[PDB]
RNA sequence: AAGGGCACCACCAGGAGUGGAGCCUGCGGCUUAAUUUGACCAACACGGGAAACCUCACCCGGCCCGGACACGGACAGGAUUGACAGAUUGAUAGCUCUUUCUCGAUUCCGUGGGUGGUGGUGCAUGGCCGUUCUUAGUUGGUGGAGCGAUUUGUCUGGUUAAUUCCGAUAACGAACGAGACUCUGGCAUGCUAACUAGUUACGCGACCCCCGAGCGGUCGGCGUCCCCCAACUUCUUAGAGGGACAAGUGGCGUUCAGCCACCCGAGAUUGAGCAAUAACAGGUCUGUGAUGCCCUUAGAUGUCCGGGGCUGCACGCGCGCUACACUGACUGGCUCAGCGUGUGCCUACCCUACGCCGGCAGGCGCGGGUAACCCGUUGAACCCCAUUCGUGAUGGGGAUCGGGGAUUGCAAUUAUUCCCCAUGAACGAGGAAUUCCCAGUAAGUGCGGGUCAUAAGCUUGCGUUGAUUAAGUCCCUGCCCUUUGUACACACCGCC
């Protein structure tokens, strides 16, 4: 509506206010090391990053 | 002035953190700078598992993401000022230095 | 669908024609019928509406109402 | 009636499509253009503000 | 779209200053973190670049959640005759100390 | 480790640093004749045990366990 | 200090900060033989290295297009003013990255050259460049509903173990 | 159809179990306004799906355009933008109505055209992933058989974990997969070193000592890079190297491949990661600014806000947790870990020592830590040692329920979690059946990570204690290969 409902819901913590920093979904979420990325947003970027597969 | 220097490296390869540790303290040595041996910090391992399907379906796998994070310092100990002396970093890429004072 | 309620009537402006609620006389001598808002930010600009008991600025120059 | 209760297919190799089926054939024997080939194919404006407001 | 004068300027001369022009795709974020004081929220900023898309003066480019509008030659006479400038003044990508 | 672990990690270090302590200051003559005691006795006393864990994979509960199934 | 960051979230940052300006340029340097990124992070200023298979169509006329892309990564990494610069530099063998050579596949098949012809195309390239063995996979569905599978292979390819990673090339 | 071979997702021999009981959770069903939805070995603690709001996709309502752009209208005499008060509304949404101002080309109306969608189709697709299959299988060159498609190579046999090798041999020489490889564990009193790891020695201390022990014993007491004011790397960390190859011996074997036993040795089979030709209309359009087509698009299937729901219960099933007890429970004392996390782009949320208050969950000050620097010598549980209980649904069990007190959160009812005091239900070892497993393994037992403002009965790892049986077979169940038959070749979900 107008300027004190559009985004009046508060969004400080829970699964709304954190999404994927690659493709802004909100589930499997990786928040370890400050990654802020989905599970599978991660496992396509994730050998750019340094994340190799040794075991 | 007296002073002494501690130089920090951190690096994700094993290969370029050893010849860069290598080729500092052989230019000090021969700079006649009193070197302490390059002290290894154990090492971080960064774990991540997730699961390799993008979807629910499946036999219930998981991918062992791993990363690996090498440290080391360096203490340059010389009688007289050191800063103004050793001006060179030599670095490669995929290895970065903090510079620091022994007060801290 | 099929909801209980009417398609609701959104406000149509009435389009006033022009304001005109200042007046002058003999001659000209200007006679401000209306208010103005007293804030800083309102100015002698704008002028403060007149309602049937109470007078509210065109901004938000406060309200002040006679009891 | 090719399902059950739940949806599921009861043959599934037995092609629901009348366009297509199981098997892939080849339009025109992979020839045209946009197709899959063939054996024949196999072979300054702060300066300027400056210059305005210094009068 | 809403946009008062001072904002839409105020992002125009942006862009002219230089072409390009980065915005995450948030509608809620109250302010755009450059000309965050002129309080244009990025919502703004993101409806005017898309008009300027639109009609061909500014191309798009998309990353992960983030726009780069690159200002065109088609778009930079479109912003002399609107902010009313002489055919000397470019924007910093298109000329540099020449 | 454990209880048990350093119960074995003491009397291993015990049996160890006497018969090094002779080797060093002493004729060996005398090491191989307190040593072949020992690992007659009980060969750990002398060699440590190399076994010490098995990762856990991603299908059940430990290392080799696997996630009860069903198939119905 | 407080005011860094711990050295594993540091390196996390790292990696993700190049995992999304590779993305951005493979979004934008796609049609320009765009290959890879190499950047080189000292901490006087950060150089970012594009490595393409045609400098000329990179940099834009008098180098427009370089200053282009260094404003528009400045604003958005928030990188201080000429604390980061970027060189475009043109990839040798060309017919030896995946990368390049994938993106030429499919200018071709957007052109509409036939998959037979346009990937016995490019493996005779790589041949010719020099390659112990390649393999293109065009996977999907033309002019029919039903999709299917093209495999071209010719010299030698291994699949299992380390040497994969250090021997094999894949877009 | 026959014949070989292999496998604890097959058995044998056993261990722990599940199915029996209560409860947590996931499916089906019933009910519902909605109880959103995908998936039926290879679905059912799976979608990292532990949902109060958000998430949300479902239901009931109400705002917003965030409908670009083009054209035509209307328009500075106003296109239009907001709003104090009252009603009205769940709402302090000027959402509407009475009400008069304010905003000034940004919009509004109409026609075309966008756009977004966790809307549909995974049987239109990409990518990824799962399974067949981690089984051992697969393919060129030259030569031989052939008129061809093809075949031999790729095999009677021995052997191996393995077409892994050896041998026969129209094949010879290869390639992929296996192996090799990377990571990890196990030994280096050998090397390079460490005030962000220490250890010995020494100097002060603190105590027991005195029978006197006196270079006596203890000290996580302080110090000796407080840089002039000890040395060293055994313990710890991490780099480079070494080390194991069936190496030696004995026996079997075509005396070949290899197999068995033993010695010395840290180790004579450490676990993973990767993983072929292909197939499964396998799963995912609800991961994506991956995506075709279809649907919807202003009374929206967009988006926001409020409430509810995803939890709802005659019943059925799956993964599990806790138990049925004395090989135990309770009380107290003693006493040992290792993975590993830690203060934030947006982003609001960190780990906590020490002191003070309360019995508790907790609260208040003082710090430390962006970290081998602080938590932290991670004083963990199990276990060990003493006390009571005494075979009794009992001091086993802690379901169900009442009252009260805290914490997080805007919001705790349909109880978020935790704490205290009350009740004390089934359960006396579980039918037919059925799962997992060969050494630091099973199992008992706790602790970190993810999920997280609050959160583990889940999962992912780690450490502690630590076994019984076996070194085999095709009996059951499957899988592979060869032969064989075929009217199948979209290939038995066939054809007819
Ligand atoms: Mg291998
Ligand atoms: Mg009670
Ligand atoms: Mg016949």
């Amino acid at each position: 509506g107008h300027q004190q409902l559009y985004w009046s819901h508060p969004r400080k913590f829970g699964q709304g206010s954190r999404s994927c920093r690659v493709c802004s979904n909100r589930h499997g979420l990786i928040r370890k090391y400050g990654l802020n990325m989905c599970r599978q947003c991660f496992r396509q970027y994730a050998k750019d990053i340094g994340f190799i597969k040794l075991d | 002035a007296i002073h002494r220097i501690r130089i920090t490296l951190t690096s994700r390869n094993v290969k370029s953190l050893e010849k860069v540790c290598a080729d500092l303290i052989r230019g000090a040595k021969e700079k006649n700078l009193k070197v302490k041996g390059p002290v290894r910090m154990p090492t971080k391992t960064l774990r991540i598992t997730t699961r390799k399907t993008p979807c629910g379906e499946g036999s219930k796998t998981w991918d062992r993401f791993q990363m690996r994070i090498h440290k080391r310092l360096i203490d340059l100990h010389s009688p007289s000022e050191i800063v103004k002396q050793i001006t060179s970093i030599s670095i490669e890429p995929g290895v970065e230095v903090e510079v620091t004072i022994a007060d801290a | 669908y099929t909801t209980p309620k009417k398609n609701k009537h959104k406000r149509k402006k009435v389009k006033l024609a022009v304001l005109k609620y200042y007046k002058v006389d003999e001659n000209g001598k200007i006679s401000r019928l209306r208010r103005e808002c007293p804030s800083d930010e309102c100015g002698a600009g704008v002028f403060m509406a007149s309602h049937f008991d109470r007078h509210y600025c065109g901004k938000c120059c406060l309200t002040y109402c006679f009891n | 009636d090719g399902f059950d209760s739940r949806g599921k297919r009861e043959f599934d190799r037995h092609s629901g499509s009348d366009r297509s089926g199981l098997k892939h054939e080849d339009k025109r024997g992979g020839s045209g253009s946009h197709n899959w080939g063939t054996v024949k194919d196999e072979l300054t404006l702060d300066e300027w503000k400056a210059i305005q407001n210094k009068d | 779209m809403l946009m008062p004068k001072k904002n839409r300027i105020a992002i125009y001369e942006l862009l002219f200053k230089e072409g390009v022009m980065v915005a995450k795709k948030d509608v809620h974020m109250p302010k755009h973190p450059e000309l965050a004081d002129k309080n244009v929220p990025n919502l703004h900023v993101m409806k005017a670049m898309q008009s300027l898309k639109s009609r061909g003066y500014v191309k798009e480019q998309f990353a992960w959640r983030h726009f780069y509008w690159y200002l065109t030659n088609e778009g930079i006479q479109y912003l002399r005759d609107y902010l009313h400038l002489p055919p000397e003044i470019v924007p910093a990508t298109l000329r540099r100390s020449r | 480790g454990g209880h048990v672990a350093q119960i074995y990690a003491i009397r291993q270090s015990i049996s160890k640093a006497l018969v090094a302590y002779y080797q060093k200051y002493v004729d060996e003559a005398s090491k191989k004749e307190i040593k072949d005691i020992l690992i007659q006795y009980d060969r750990t006393l002398l060699v440590a045990d190399p076994r010490r864990c098995e990762s856990k994979k991603f299908g059940g509960p430990g290392a080799r366990a696997r996630y009860q199934k069903s198939y119905r | 200090m407080a005011v860094q960051i711990s050295k594993k979230r540091k390196f996390v940052a790292d990696g993700i900060f190049k995992a999304e300006l590779n993305e951005f340029l493979t979004r934008e340097l796609a049609e320009d033989g765009y290959s890879g990124v190499e950047v080189r992070v000292t901490p006087t200023r950060t150089e970012i290295i594009i490595l393409a298979t045609r400098t000329q169509n990179v940099l834009g006329e008098k180098g427009r297009r370089i200053r282009e892309l260094t404003a528009v990564v400045q604003k958005r990494f928030g990188f201080p003013e000429g604390s980061v610069e970027l060189y475009a530099e043109k990839v040798a063998t060309r017919g030896l990255c995946a990368i390049a050579q994938a993106e030429s596949l499919r200018y071709k098949l957007l052109g509409g050259l036939a998959v037979r012809r346009a990937c016995y195309g490019v493996l005779r390239f790589i041949m010719e460049s020099g390659a112990k063995g390649c393999e293109v996979v065009v996977s999907g569905k033309l002019r029919g509903q039903r999709a299917k599978s093209m495999k071209f292979v010719d010299g030698l390819m291994i699949h299992s173990g380390d040497p994969v990673n250090y021997y094999v090339d894949t877009a």
